[PDB]
């Protein structure tokens, strides 16, 4: 399953060190 | 909070270099066992994740601390479960610890880095494995994000879903997070709880326990005066044990070496047992619990108690040296690097059979068209039927070829 996948991918990219 | 021990084991997969013992630091907290007298047996670590939610948001509710000050709200957290983590190697040589801690799981966690290549060896030969000795329940974790591009690592998804296609497993979740960062492992504890259901485990089984790894408690400086008994580092997945019951190691030992040996299984009591963190009593099945034996601390040194079966007192486990296996193979070998097509059994060659956890090199007698006829030099025990691996010397080092099982 690849729908909520991308969400928590451009969560982490946003939240990033 | 009461103070409870491992409901479920869940494993962790994924290829060398990449970084699986900061995955389980990151999840859990405390460091890998492994990293020469106490753990040290097979090439695993241990330690347990907790798992509170706080229902007083939706992922974010999990969390390490069972007291709550980071979501938001002021009220504290709600028991759920408590895991441990059996961490497996990903390594083509280190085959038989493998296929022994995945009979030990009940679910799966597989790592795949962005930056590597997209289809690789060792972790095909882990979801083979887990085809074969049932763990559909995996869940999909991608290692580093960081060093990819917001393009790549979604070309990444791509090749990795199309990849699973033609497998048994068809919902898999996939999560993307971070092992040095600490980054979205409140996602990956709230697909835990969501994904994978618990069981039937009941009082009514017998019990059955698999050995994996040997501690013996012996401290430098300390006298002689005070000695701790050889622990066992085994695995229960059915039949609850509690303090004070007999127990016997059924392989059998080696005391005496012209003639013949006629012993036993090696008999012993249970005086302490090691589960989370503080003395519990009772042994709670589908955990990786230290038993306590009454059984030499020389006994359970180092490389001596590696895949072996107990039996509680009163039940009575058979012994072979010829088993007949029930194989079927697969079109193409899976671990090398050039992949070629899977050739026929030949007569008398040495083959490493895995039945569960035991590690026992076998040779064919008669080759037929579903049945094999298997002589073991180092003797195996047969319960039920037990879920076995088989792999072969044909490039170098161990390849896997196929699934059996035992009719007996």
């Amino acid at each position: 399953v690849g729908l909520p996948y991308s969400e928590l991918l451009s969560r982490f990219f946003n939240i990033l060190r | 909070i009461i103070n409870r021990q491992a409901t479920i084991n869940i494993g962790t997969i994924g290829h060398v270099a990449h970084g699986k013992s900061t995955v389980v630091r990151a999840i859990s907290g405390v460091q890998t066992v492994r990293f020469l007298e106490r753990n040290i047996t097979i090439k695993l670590g241990y330690a347990n994740a907790k798992i509170y939610k706080c229902q007083e948001s939706f992922k974010s509710d999990k969390e390490i601390s069972p007291k709550c000050q980071r979501p938001g709200c002021p009220g504290r957290y709600k028991l759920v479960r408590h895991v441990s983590f059996v961490d497996c190697p990903g390594h083509d040589i280190l085959m038989s610890t493998m296929l022994s801690g995945a009979a030990v799981m009940d679910a799966a966690l597989l790592l795949i880095a962005g930056n590597e290549s997209c289809p690789q060896p060792q972790t095909s030969e882990h979801l083979a494995a887990i085809e074969i000795m049932k763990l559909k329940h995996v869940i999909i974790l991608q290692n580093k994000v960081d060093l990819m591009r917001e393009e790549s690592a979604l070309e990444h998804q791509k090749s990795i879903l199309k990849f699973i296609r033609g497998t048994i497993a068809d919902g898999a979740p996939i999560v993307p997070i971070s092992a040095q960062l600490k980054y979205n492992i409140d996602a990956v504890n709230e697909f835990i709880v969501k994904t994978i259901p618990v069981p039937p485990r009941d009082f009514m089984i017998s019990p059955r326990l698999i050995v994996i790894r040997s501690f013996d408690v012996n401290k430098p400086g300390a006298e002689i005066e005070d000695l701790k008994g050889g622990v066992a580092g085994g695995s229960i997945l059915n039949g609850v044990f509690k303090l004070g019951d007999e127990i016997e190691i059924r392989p059998g030992i080696v005391t005496k070496d012209k003639g013949k040996i006629q012993c036993k299984p090696i008999f012993s009591n249970i005086v302490s047992l090691f589960a989370e963190q503080n003395d519990l009593k009772f042994a709670v099945p589908g955990g990786l619990i230290g038993v306590g034996t009454k059984v030499d601390p020389t006994l359970c040194r180092a490389d001596r108690l590696v895949g072996q079966v107990v039996g509680a007192k009163g039940h009575l486990p058979n012994i072979y040296t010829d088993i007949e296996i029930n194989y079927f193979l697969l079109r193409r070998l899976l671990g090398v690097k050039k992949q070629a097509k899977v050739r026929k059994l030949e007569p008398n060659e040495v083959l490493m059979v895995n039945i569960g956890s035991t590690a026992t090199g076998a040779r064919v007698v008669a080759v037929k068209a579903d049945m094999a006829r298997l002589q073991l030099t180092s003797p195996a025990c047969t319960e039920i039927n037990e879920k076995i691996a088989l792999s072969r010397r044909i490039e170098k080092h161990w390849r896997l070829i196929g699934w059996a099982t035992i009719k007996k």
